[PDB]
């Protein structure tokens, strides 16, 4: 027993994750940054009073009510149209380890881009969702779909409560439920599919919805499109969460005062930007507290956190039997397409009637359900459950390894997807072509989807790479760190 | 995303160190008085926190809120609307002392008593919180 | 069918009362002569810093914190005592229809009374509640109790939930329900006892009560004791009801904002100053609409209302079954003591054990009680029901009789209180003199009692005035009103 | 009940015709002065509403609500406490008038201006309904 601080949050082990806040210089560098980038736009769309070519609106019947805000795409075309040649790149390869890269350039300065011929090989990437290694077209688990593939074909051309449904999406839907302990589980066509059709199926008019800071774009649009109230707490910040949850509770609607019909909360495992864990005992010890329900989202955290990695329940070791609804993808540790529903069997009925997407979507293809299930065969017991000890090997040598480098990292420390911190706009735009001239292609993520001052890259670890491919790596990034002067952290 | 724009870190003495360097730009013309100076970084100051607050509406990004303010300009959007927050005082303070120091400047002049008053006039005006969505005529 | 105006208040008859609105040049005066009064106050109790004599606190061995607030006693001592000399008459008769008055008198300036000798016979009244005339010592009706007296004594010494329960006691409590037609039926002491320690084991914490302005001070203290809270609506102000009933369901209590737990209404049948009926079916008609409940009063109202007099819900034709429950009491129509409860067994049977008054307080004298069962039974069916047909008529004859001689008569025409208007505090103190010098003896209604500008002088008709008796109290008056220009109204 | 006593029936006017006596009464004075009747009328109309509203506190007569308003003087227990009435407007519009007419009256001297502004000063600062229960170190 390690915390048991204040709320009843029972810890096991130490949690140890770092926010460090950013430098007084630093921070101020970057409106700078942003201050001469937000001038010339001005200065580039007086220019366009007159005629980098556009796309330009069709004339020859037309010139009704114009179809776009000229300003609502201000920083598509004048901080991402100027940098957007990473990001974008094509490959031509299996995203394993090292990754062919066809090579495009532009002399149009980004506005129009061109392949010559080339294919940039065995590229280290660590921009790819790849973490158990199932990305390959080689060994045994690959080769059970190609039987599958020659047999049935490449997808249903029907709906699940409709004509489509064969007996390997019954046998999936089996397997899940015994590989998450709970009683039933349902698969989806794709996990973005999932949370903007289910969601909206379990909440209706009188219910209120608590959700994080920065959840995804799936959990926001399906609390969007029930039409429920909407409140956000602060990320992992359970006095922050029970502040909004004793206020629910002793307070109705805002109109009427009226006792609120259900509440629920929309909380992930690992949140893809600023890697982090959630704070999830405190979580399970405050929704007991006030009769709260709980949706939970293990789409990275599956397959990455506990021992034979399932999810974030057992990383705490606790029940899957508290968590009301289960919701994780395949395309984020399986190397596949598409996401569950785990839950009571009394939940998954109603979600086999009510659904949005078994009765009007079509299902999935049949052969990237058997690349779904010898995959957990090989979890479950060939490449197997020795590389997620390989991976948090990875995961923990790694994350030492660049914060006594001079780097500063966000997140929890056993968190594999590592956010690196640019601030400066130009270290975007320097930072994608300067990693790919040193043979490895990683992913910036750019202004809108941060904060101002956030502006950072990310690294997706991997079991699939082994000591040499990540020390080649971290040999790269110690020039790089030195030649753009990103060593902001003091420790 | 404008709404926490101004609610970061930093963005408060960024802001005074960009009149800062404007006032030192400024400080250094040939053919100037240093009353006029003054006269003049309170006229251009007091120009930029009405175009950029008080004229431009929407956002230079792409809204997920299917463009909810699209019908509202930079002030109005500012903390999901509550007024009296931390950040909006400052921004309502700044030019009353930029008001005080071009009073200081200038030796109290009549003319200098005029340019520089409607200018901090007609930036106060809209931050009455109950002028939240009146639009004159226009705009 | 008369009127079934907005509310669903079906009426059957019309309504015709009367308030006529105070003259401004008559109010104008009131102020005036308070004006005077309070300037003398402040002059005499300045005096009274050396020593109409007074009651002077012990200075033997006292003289702690003292006991009375000097200033809560100015009304009392400056423009009371003045003019107390009327409303304290001792008389010494039965207060029947002639009264025999002993005289008194003042050498003190009203500090300190006298008896001559005198008694002054035969005076007419026109102050006591003596409705159907059963003030006698005459006649079978009284002399039934003397069998009663001589038999069984005058007063249990024990309570009704303990030894004290005679046979009279249960057959009173049949006799009145078959006579309000209602279930079952109660009897308690004194009538103000009954709405003190009753409505008190009603209502509790989260209840919500809805009275009258001006309902007497039995049914504000009974509220006071039940912590429940009180709310006032306006007098016979439907529109002002359902505003306060509207927004007494859509909010709940100011504190939490919880339903209410149950709510009620305090009316009374005949308001005993401005002698008025309450606009009762349009009462029944919104309780139905917003699901109260209401607590009835027919202390005025019973014996008077009606034909074979059975208070209002007769007088509107209506039904018992509709009142939740019904108080009235037996000193203001049959000329006894004591009070009821009518209701359903149900609610009896809750109130024969939880009482405040039948498991503490002494249950009625029983001489008293058959002079309630022999005024009944001459009622039901020997000086019987032709009485009430008289006194109706000798409402309605004196109710237009003062009305086309210049007067100002407040209430509804067939109420037989008769409110009538002085203004000036001088013609208070006037006019009860003035009236015992002309052989009548009436009852004027102060200040604090009443508003500012009310200061009224009130009349009860009764059923044993004959036509002679009231139409020499007709002339006496016109001199009266003449001599001290009274005659207000316009019409 | 001292409730309902300014919001009855022409109180309004009869509370003017007592102040309208009370000049005419310090017209007819033989050694004064026309100004300073209109000094002396709103001095004396000034201190009276001050010790007739907020020095008495409680009722003359008594109150069944077991002395509530016992330590609440006679302006703070109008209407049951609700401030913004139609009836406590009438009485603060109305020293204004009486300071209007003495300001017309006099000449708009000094002392006449000294002495019947703190008459008006000490009757406003009262009824500032944030200054509903504080007491001055006494009463």
């Amino acid at each position: 027993i390690h915390h048991v601080t204040q709320n009843g949050g029972l810890y096991k082990r130490p949690f140890n994750e770092a926010f460090e806040e950013t430098p007084m210089l630093v921070a101020v560098l970057t409106y700078v940054g942003y201050g001469v980038l937000t001038l010339f736009g001005y200065l580039r769309d007086f220019l366009r009073y007159w005629r980098c070519h556009h796309a330009t609106e069709r004339e020859e019947q037309k010139d009704f009510v114009s179809l776009y805000q000229d300003f609502e795409n201000f920083y598509t075309r004048n901080l991402y149209m100027r940098i957007r040649d990473n990001w974008n790149r094509p490959i031509c390869s299996v995203p394993g380890a090292r990754v062919d890269i066809m090579e495009r350039q532009s002399h149009d300065y980004n506005w129009s881009f061109k392949y010559t011929g080339n294919i940039i090989k065995g590229v280290i990437n660590m921009g790819s969702y790849n973490y158990l290694g199932f990305a390959r077209n080689t060994g045994s688990c690959q080769e059970a779909a190609a039987k599958v593939l020659e047999e049935y074909g490449a997808g249903v051309c029907s709906t699940r409560q409709e004509i489509g449904n064969l007996d390997k999406h019954e046998e999936l839907e089996e397997l899940v439920a015994r590989f998450l302990g709970v009683e039933a589980a349902m698969a989806y066509g794709m996990g973005f599919a999932t949370n903007s059709m289910n969601i909206p199926a379990l909440v209706g008019k009188g219910c209120l919805i608590l959700s994080d800071e920065l959840n995804h774009a799936s959990l926001v649009l399906g609390a969007r499109l029930s039409g429920a109230t909407i409140r956000i707490f602060k990320h992992n910040n359970m006095q922050s969460l029970e502040k909004l949850l004793k206020d629910a509770i002793v307070y109705g609607q805002p109109r009427t005062r009226r006792p609120w019909k259900k509440i629920l909360i929309l909380v992930e495992g690992i949140y893809s930007m600023e890697g982090s864990i959630v704070r999830l005992p405190e979580v399970i010890a405050l929704k007991k507290k006030y009769k709260a329900y709980l949706y939970l989202d293990e789409a990275h955290s599956i397959g990455a956190l506990g021992p034979t990695g399932r999810g974030v329940v057992e990383y705490f070791g606790l029940d899957p039997e508290d968590v009301d609804v289960m919701m994780g993808t395949f395309t984020k540790s399986f190397g596949a397409s598409g996401g569950y529903i785990g839950g009571k069997k009394e939940l998954i009925d109603y979600l086999r009637t009510h659904s949005h997407s078994a009765v009007y979507a079509t299902s999935l293809s049949p052969p990237v359900v058997e690349q779904i299930i010898t995959s957990m065969k090989c979890i479950m017991g060939s490449l197997g459950k020795e590389c997620v000890q390989q991976l948090a090997e990875n995961t923990r040598y790694f994350r030492r390894r660049l914060k006594e480098m001079g780097f500063i990292i966000y997140g929890n420390e056993d968190s594999p997807v590592v956010p690196l911190m640019l601030y400066m706009p130009a270290k975007i735009g320097a930072f994608g072509r300067e990693m790919l001239k040193r043979n490895i292609g990683v992913v910036v993520v750019g202004f809108p989807a941060t904060p101002i001052i956030e502006s950072r890259a990310r690294f997706c670890l991997s079991a699939a790479h082994t000591k040499e491919i990540l020390d080649t790596a971290l040999k790269e990034i110690d020039e790089v760190g030195d030649l753009l002067q990103l060593k902001y952290s003091r420790h | 995303p404008n709404t926490r724009v101004m609610n970061s870190r930093g963005i408060w003495l960024s802001y005074v160190l960009a009149i800062g360097l404007l006032h030192i730009v400024l400080l250094s013309i040939p053919f100037v008085s240093v009353p006029v100076v003054w006269t003049l970084t309170n006229l251009i100051h007091n120009m930029g926190m009405y175009i950029f607050l008080h004229t431009v509406k929407g956002t230079p990004f792409e809204t997920p809120d299917q463009g909810k303010a699209r019908l509202l300009t930079h002030w109005e959007q500012m903390d999901y609307g509550v007024q009296f927050t931390a950040s909006r005082k400052f921004l309502t303070i700044t030019p009353i002392v930029l008001y005080f120091l071009t009073s200081f400047y200038t030796k109290y002049d009549q003319i200098h008593f005029v340019l520089n008053t409607v200018s901090l006039m007609s930036v106060l005006i809209p931050k009455l919180p109950q002028l939240h969505g009146v639009r004159i005529f226009g705009i």
